């Protein structure tokens, strides 16, 4: 029937700060982040996702849905200004091509 | 030509391994953005705090910051949740550059037309509508929205709040059209609510701009 522990936990953690977002904290995340393929280039898994939202704006390339950007505001809660020059200066931009 | 159906397990192959790459948006992250959000435009982020203007200088107050083609930047300043009725009035906020940059004292040279929206002050959920239009305008300038626009501006006062919309020009006709859209953004309803200020008058603050609904 049962030979061992059928209950195994895998990377649970899920517990950072008391729910307070800081510019240095988040911007610090960028210090060790990966590049970007573009909005619709990356499907954000978390009750959201920008597939064609603004992609219909014609020419797309770099169109960030109005509602999408909004979501950002939710997690962006971090009055920046200083760390900005520190991280903002890092923000990388990649042209959505690959195929042709 | 097939369409959105997916009635076959051939088009897709359930199987992966060491799947290179690994993006992480601020949405799915919540505390670890492993990806930098870039755009195809240029826009700085200046926030004016009119108070020492008494004898300081419009250029001595204005605080220019975030100037990139991303979202985490301009979004932060929004995190301030100041909005058009959540921060010390008599304030100002302008983000743009796609065409010019200087300011209402030169940017106009660019847009040529200043579409402002005067509001007696409400305080509900206008900051979302005013933004959805601005954020999209700068974040989605590729076309459709900020087809050729130049930039946007903000200006709060006693009355309540007033947002400006700068357009490269592309003829005012198309503007009267754009403004209309921004009109609703103001959360009005037949009240007209709208302001048209020609650059030629913006700089020299000449009397009799264009109109004011
Ligand atoms: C926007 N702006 C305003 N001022 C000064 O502040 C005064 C008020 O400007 P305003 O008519 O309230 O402009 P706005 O609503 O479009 O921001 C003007 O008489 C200007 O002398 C400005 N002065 C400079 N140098 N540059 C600017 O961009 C600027
Ligand atoms: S919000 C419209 C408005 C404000 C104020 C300056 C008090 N006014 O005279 C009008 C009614 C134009
Ligand atoms: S502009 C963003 C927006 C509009 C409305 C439909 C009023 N909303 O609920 C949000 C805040 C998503
Ligand atoms: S503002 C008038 C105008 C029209 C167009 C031909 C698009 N232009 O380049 C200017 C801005 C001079
Ligand atoms: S209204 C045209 C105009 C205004 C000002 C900034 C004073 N100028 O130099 C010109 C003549 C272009």
């Amino acid at each position: 029937g049962s030979i061992g522990l059928e209950a195994e936990i895998e990377t649970t953690t899920d517990e950072t700060d008391d729910g307070t977002n800081t510019v240095s904290h988040i911007l610090n995340v960028l210090k060790d982040a990966t590049p970007i393929e573009d909005v619709f280039s990356f499907n954000y898994p978390e009750g959201i996702e920008g597939p064609d939202i603004k992609y219909k704006k014609e020419h797309v390339k770099y169109t960030y849905g109005p509602t999408f950007l909004l979501q950002f505001k939710d997690k962006l809660n971090v009055k920046a200004d200083a760390e900005w020059v520190q991280s903002t200066a890092s923000k990388i931009v990649i042209p959505p091509g690959m195929g042709r | 030509m097939s369409v959105e159906e997916v009635s076959k397990k051939f088009e897709e192959n359930v199987s992966v391994d060491d799947t290179t790459a690994t993006p992480k948006t601020v949405l799915s992250d919540s505390a670890h953005f492993d990806v930098k959000h870039p755009l195809n435009t240029k826009w700085t982020l200046w926030y004016t705090k009119p108070a020492v203007d008494k004898s300081e200088s419009w250029s001595d107050l204005l605080r220019p910051v975030t100037s990139f083609q991303t979202v985490e930047e301009f979004w932060a300043i929004i995190q301030n949740i100041p909005e058009p009725h959540e921060l010390p009035l008599k304030s100002d906020y302008h983000v743009f550059r796609n065409d010019v940059r200087p300011e209402w004292e030169d940017e106009a040279n660019a847009k040529g037309g200043k579409w402002s929206f005067q509001l007696c002050g409400k305080g509900a959920d206008i900051d979302e509508l005013w933004l959805c239009t601005l954020l999209a305008v700068i974040g989605e300038t590729i076309d459709e929205d900020d087809s050729q626009i130049n930039g946007v501006v903000l200006s709060i006062r006693k009355g309540g709040n007033k947002f400006a919309l700068w357009t490269k020009c592309e003829d005012k006709e198309p503007l009267l059209r754009i403004g209309g859209k921004f009109k609703q953004v103001l959360k009005l309803t037949d009240d007209g609510h709208l302001e048209f200020f020609p650059h030629c008058s913006a700089n020299g603050r000449h009397p009799q701009p264009s109109i004011t609904l």
